[PDB]
């Protein structure tokens, strides 16, 4: 009363929150992949069940079971492949969707940041696990090097690793509790999206200029279902491309082996998305300090909010920020394939080099050039 | 031994994003394992069944199947008995275990070839070199005992003694057996072998390409259509004056 | 008796520039390496060099001549 | 006052059939629809295959 | 949950705008939209592809400086 | 592992107050030719080659 | 010196929020003083700086700028709230300190 | 016209509309496999089992 | 657990049997089942008597 679309206790929100929600009129296209995420979500889990309909979590038949499932199952290999992959495509638009929101400061909206933070450092996990359930040589050698990193807690270290295995060393137990755990992480994930995007209607989207934007806003629809349909579609056909056209371009052939807790490989990488932070936990020659410049190293990201210094919100109208910005960007593709590279020279040093300049653009040279910069429009 | 060298790019009848395997050359390639590879190689993930409709015809693959005594059971009294065998059983071990097969090639384990193709840096380009590139070890190299000299296998100390020479076996289908028309039809075998939908992968990848060429130009339009309203808009301050 | 068109062509290949360049240096350094005994030198290097020009080079015209 | 006030000039971006001043936009209507309309239709058949 | 109506106050501003059935597509593709598509490129490609270019190098450099300490330096054999 | 003497000494003579973990390579081993230990990096795992 | 008076004319070319008709203090980020400040506008001013605004928006929308003749230049630039800010902050500043 | 046509006889009712899109994917469907299939069988002559057949189905 | 015919019983017994206080952790759930359906039995019942169903 008197329509069916405001009053209904269910249909309200589907229509308080996808279809009259006000949105900035001038909202880009890197405010899509915050979609794209959860469509990218949505569709992991699907892919996901699926999956898990034939996988069994038992280092015996673990590896065995993925063949299978690939070969006997009707379709079944595609569905791997959109899995695997999608995975990527789930890392990528993250990882734009956080730059998006550093250049156009959306982390003054702290809660829905933060939120954000802690999904990503959920996803990260659980792309972790996932990863082990096939029980390749790479996902014993990864699910025996990562855990371990736990190792680096004085006290509680050694002993806190033994319930991750479940033993005193990579084994069944292990693998089984991973699927549990990969099985149930991503449910978590969708859980908190709730929240973040809950916070994030307290304030409205941000926006590319960074000013008001009360001044004129318009329906998410059908202003920005169509513009996300549409960005659906542009990012969905180079992913389809890659799993259709080149399955194994991103991943490593060496998990084509079944695992061996006799041999570590000799060429030790692991998949793309980790190397940054592979980088930077090498480029310390220290158990600890490689840790902990390893956990800085993401655990940075809730300090951003207290590190801007510029008296506008978003760095359109800031080259000098900009141009560091962009530096920044540059500077961990760098670190990635610093992390591609084994330990030697030249790479040791460019790897110790690059993690310092990215912890010092985000530490000092950020909040320096901002404040700077605030004097040069005479605040 | 730092360094290595690394293979090159033979241009496969398949290699192409809409190139299928060539299925004459993958039917050799299995007679190349077969009655070659099959007496050190096992191939665990594939069987019989698989190359009906794609390589052999039913009736061939039946007869295939029952050149080889199987073991099944146990039976009414419990024991272990031995059987022809059925399009449903997979390609035989040369070995009951891994320990078997090193003691019978120097302590040298010669890996299943089921996912080969997809398991060593370069694919089916790197095992066609091994297999051909064998040769002699260049001044100051000294191979030990018992192992070969390939310069294209990691260490260059390789346990496999060359595997094939022109003749070595003879083709059904009236083709030249020379050394590397083998190693290209074995390793075409091999890639098969390792990602049987392959073909149905690809055609599926140019469909994909049709369809999200033309709906994402259909919505490029559906779009701007609805955005054109705020994109021609114009506005105008008038104050009262 | 049958020709394996791999060696017809990997004879022809040997002639480029490329090639003989690298065999020499390769001759070279077999001569001075075999005829020296508590070294260290390998003429893996070299050979490499070699193998790799010759092997490209058979890359791009053996397919043709196989069925 | 409000009648110092004027629709500007749409012409840039007005469709060819509606561009004339002096010409109905009612028998120009039934194609300038069909069409959007069957993009529309079209890209509808597309998803749903 | 309704945001539209309580945002801000704003006074004296006319805007006109026209159906979409009576507008076209995509207009003026070469007078307007690209010569705009390029302005952009060019205000932006000097913030952006130093650093990246900058990467580039040091790519090249360290890949190349490595590939070039494989290789062997005669004058430990000339003895 | 069986080491030789090509080896043996060339571990014996190795400023033994500047490890991380301070010891002579006498302390470790029984009988020289055979030094025998748990292939386990300590650093986070992987099997030393 | 003349120099940062060189340099600032720069920057302010620089940052170019004048392309879209944008004061200085349009761009201004909203804290809470900002939000004060505007609020003591007077009624004018505040009309204005909303169009500017709504206009600015409705550009970056569009993803064109002002052509050359219109955009703001240094000189030409009102800081229309720099001084009922600095006396809101003023103002705070107080309210703190006295609470000791 | 056949856009007029169209706009009233299908675009126009959104029962029509619909019932379009319905029977309409149908026609779609059934002609785009037939030609993907045959852009694909074509572009690889000769290398597929369905070529190759004949060798062998005794017949 | 470990899903799959010829280990799924066997599973069971080793987590009652080998796992610390996995009998317990078992017992719990087991029944908590039951008692879940009771409750849910009473909570529908508690509905239907005072007319919850309005
Ligand atoms: C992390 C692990 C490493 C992964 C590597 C990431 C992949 C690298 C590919 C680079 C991405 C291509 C970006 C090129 C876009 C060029 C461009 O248009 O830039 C200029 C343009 C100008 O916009 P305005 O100033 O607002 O103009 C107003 C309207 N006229 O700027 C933008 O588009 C906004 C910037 C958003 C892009 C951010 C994406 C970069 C990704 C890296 C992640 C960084 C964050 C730190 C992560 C810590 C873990
Ligand atoms: C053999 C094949 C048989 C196929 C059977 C499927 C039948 C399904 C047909 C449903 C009928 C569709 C009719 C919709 C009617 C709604 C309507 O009014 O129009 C569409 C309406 C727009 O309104 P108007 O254009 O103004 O229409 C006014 C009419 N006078 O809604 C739309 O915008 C529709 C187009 C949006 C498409 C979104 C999908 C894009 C996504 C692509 C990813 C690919 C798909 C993968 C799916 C995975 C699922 C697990
Ligand atoms: C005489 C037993 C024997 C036969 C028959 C044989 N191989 Fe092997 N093969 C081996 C051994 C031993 C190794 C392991 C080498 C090692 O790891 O030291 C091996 C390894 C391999 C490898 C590479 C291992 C690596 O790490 O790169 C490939 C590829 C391979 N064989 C292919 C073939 C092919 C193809 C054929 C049939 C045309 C064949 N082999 C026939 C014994 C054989
Ligand atoms: C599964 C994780 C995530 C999903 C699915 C997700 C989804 C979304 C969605 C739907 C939006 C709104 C539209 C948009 O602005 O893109 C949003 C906004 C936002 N998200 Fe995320 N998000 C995720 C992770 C993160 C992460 C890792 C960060 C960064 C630490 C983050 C920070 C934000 C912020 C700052 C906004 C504000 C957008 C704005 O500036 O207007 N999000 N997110
Ligand atoms: C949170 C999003 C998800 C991400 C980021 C993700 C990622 C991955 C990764 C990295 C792998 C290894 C893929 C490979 O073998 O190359 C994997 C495997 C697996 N995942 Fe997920 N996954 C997600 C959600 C799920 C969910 C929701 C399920 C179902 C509960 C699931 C079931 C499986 C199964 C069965 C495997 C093992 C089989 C296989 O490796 O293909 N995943 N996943
Ligand atoms: C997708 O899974 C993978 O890539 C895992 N596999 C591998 O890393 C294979 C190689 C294993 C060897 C070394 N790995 C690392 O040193 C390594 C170090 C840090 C990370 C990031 C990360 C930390 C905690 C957490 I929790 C998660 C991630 C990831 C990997
Ligand atoms: C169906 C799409 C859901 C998108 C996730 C956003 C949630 O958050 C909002 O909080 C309000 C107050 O509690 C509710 O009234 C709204 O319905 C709800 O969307
Ligand atoms: C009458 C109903 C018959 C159903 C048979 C299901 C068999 C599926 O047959 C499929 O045909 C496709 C043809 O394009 C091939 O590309 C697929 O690989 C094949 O699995």
């Amino acid at each position: 009363a008197p329509n069916i679309r405001k009053s209904h206790p269910l249909l309200k929100m589907i229509n308080n929150s996808l279809i009259d929600l006000p949105a900035p009129s001038n909202i880009s296209a890197w405010w899509n992949f915050g979609s794209l995420l959860a469509v990218c979500l949505m569709t992991q889990i699907l892919t996901g069940l699926l999956l898990a309909m034939h996988y069994t979590a038992d280092t015996s038949l673990a590896f065995s079971s993925v063949a299978h499932t690939c070969r006997n199952v009707q379709y079944g290999w595609l569905i791997r492949n959109l899995h695997a992959n999608g995975a990527s495509f789930f890392f990528i638009c993250i990882f734009l969707h956080i730059g998006r929101g550093l250049y156009y400061g959306s982390y003054l909206y702290k809660e829905t940041w933060n939120t954000g933070v802690i999904l990503l450092l959920t996803l990260m996990a659980t792309a972790f696990v996932g990863y082990v359930l096939p029980w390749g040589q790479m996902s014993f050698w990864g699910a025996t090097v990562i855990t371990n990193l736990f190792s680096a807690i004085p006290y509680i270290g050694h002993t806190l690793v033994e319930w991750a295995w479940g033993g005193f060393s990579v084994d069944n137990p292990t693998l089984t509790r991973f699927f549990a755990l990969h099985f149930l992480l991503p449910f978590a994930i969708a859980g908190i999206t709730i929240i973040h995007l809950t916070f994030l209607h307290e304030s409205g989207s941000n926006n590319p200029l960074g000013i008001s934007s009360d001044s004129d806003k318009i329906p998410f629809h059908p202003y920005y279902s169509f513009k996300d349909i549409l960005g659906l579609t542009l990012m969905l056909t180079p992913f389809l491309t890659l799993a259709l056209f080149s399955p194994n371009l991103l991943g490593d052939p060496e998990n084509f082996t079944p695992a061996n807790p006799l041999v570590t490989p000799p060429h030790i990488k692991p998949e793309w998305y980790f190397l940054f932070a592979y980088a930077i936990l090498r480029s310390i020659p220290n158990k600890l300090g490689g840790v902990l410049a390893l956990a800085a190293s993401v655990l940075i990201l809730f300090l951003i909010p207290f590190l801007h210094k510029s008296k506008q919100r978003t760095m359109t109208f800031r080259p000098l920020s900009q141009t560091l910005f962009w530096l920044l960007v540059a500077n961990l593709l760098i670190l990635t394939w610093i992390g591609s590279q084994p330990v030697e020279h030249p790479f040791i040093i460019i790897g110790q080099m690059a993690s310092l300049s990215y912890f010092t653009i985000l530490l000092i040279l950020f909040p320096t050039i901002g404040t700077l910069e605030n004097k040069m429009l005479n605040y | 031994g730092e360094l290595e060298l690394h293979p090159p790019a033979f241009p496969w009848s398949h290699g192409g994003p809409l190139s299928a395997l060539d299925h004459s050359s993958v039917r050799r390639g299995f007679q190349v394992y077969k009655q070659v590879c099959s007496a050190c190689h096992s191939m665990d993930y594939v069987a019989f069944r698989n190359l009906i409709g794609v390589t052999h015809t039913e009736a061939e693959a039946k007869a295939l199947a029952e050149e080889v005594e199987v073991q099944d059971g146990p039976d009414e009294n419990g024991e272990l008995f031995m059987r022809p065998g059925k399009i449903s059983d997979y390609f035989p071990k040369p070995y009951p275990n891994p320990e078997a097969a090193r003691a019978a090639n120097n302590g040298a384990l010669p890996p299943d070839l089921s996912y080969i193709v997809n398991a060593r840096h370069g694919g089916e380009d790197y095992v066609f070199s091994l297999l051909t590139g064998y040769c002699d070890p260049p001044a100051g190299v000294v191979v030990r005992e018992g192992l070969h000299y390939n310069p294209y296998f990691p260490g260059q100390a390789i346990g496999m003694a060359p595997p094939i020479y022109n003749e070595i076996l003879e083709y059904d289908d009236g083709t030249p057996a020379t050394m590397s028309q083998i190693a290209k039809d074995v390793c075409t075998f091999l890639r098969w072998a390792a990602e049987p939908e392959h073909d149905q992968r690809k055609r599926m990848g140019l469909k994909m390409l049709l369809i999200s060429a033309l709906l994402t130009s259909l919505l490029y339009y559906m779009k701007r259509h609805k955005w054109s309203v705020l994109k021609s808009r114009k506005m105008a301050y008038r104050p009262p004056k | 008796e049958l020709v394996d068109p791999l060696t017809t062509i990997r004879e022809h290949c040997e002639q480029t520039e490329k090639c003989v360049k690298a065999r020499e240096r390769l001759e070279l350094c077999d001569a001075r390496v075999s005829s020296r005994s508590h070294t260290e030198e390998q003429c893996t290097e070299e050979l490499f060099d070699f193998l790799h020009a010759r092997d490209h080079c058979v890359a791009h015209k053996l397919f043709n001549k196989l069925k | 006052v409000h009648n110092d006030v004027t629709v500007p000039d749409f012409s840039a971006y007005r469709r060819e059939d509606v561009m004339d001043a002096t010409t109905s936009s009612q028998t120009s209507s039934e194609d300038r629809k069909g069409f959007s309309y069957l993009v529309t239709a079209t890209a509808c058949v597309a998803t749903a295959y | 949950g309704i945001h539209f109506g309580n945002l801000a106050r704003v006074r004296h501003i006319i805007t006109y705008s026209l159906s979409p059935f009576e507008q076209r597509a995509i207009p003026n593709i070469f007078s307007d939209a690209l010569p705009n598509v390029w302005r952009r490129f060019s205000s932006q490609v000097f913030k952006v592809a130093p650093p990246f270019l900058g990467a580039y190098l040091l790519y090249s450099w360290g890949t190349q400086e490595f590939e070039r300490l494989k290789r062997k330096n005669p004058a430990d054999y000339e003895n | 592992r069986h080491r030789t003497q090509a080896e043996i000494n060339q571990e014996a003579e190795v400023d033994v107050s500047k490890l991380r973990d301070p010891q002579h390579d006498l302390d470790r081993v029984k009988k020289p030719e055979w030094v025998i230990l748990v292939g386990v990096c300590t650093h986070l795992g992987c099997v030393p080659i | 010196g003349r120099l940062m008076d060189r340099i600032r004319k720069w920057y302010y070319n620089a940052a170019g929020f004048n392309k879209y008709g944008l004061m200085r203090d349009d761009t201004l980020y909203e804290d809470d003083d900002v939000k004060e400040a505007l609020k003591r506008l007077p009624k004018d001013l505040y009309n204005e700086r909303m169009f500017r605004i709504k206009r600015a928006l409705d550009l970056s929308l569009k993803h064109r700028i002002l052509p050359k003749e219109q955009w703001v230049k240094y000189e030409e630039d009102k800081p229309y709230l720099e001084p009922y800010l600095k006396e809101v902050i003023r103002e705070r500043l107080e309210r703190e300190a006295w609470n000791k | 016209a056949l856009l007029r046509q169209a706009y009233s006889a299908l675009f126009r009712r959104t029962s029509t509309f619909a019932l379009t899109v319905v029977l309409g994917a149908v026609l779609f469907e059934r002609a785009f496999d037939q030609g993907a299939d045959a852009i694909f069988e074509h572009l690889n002559e000769g290398k597929l089992w369905k070529h190759i057949k004949h060798k062998y189905e005794a017949s």
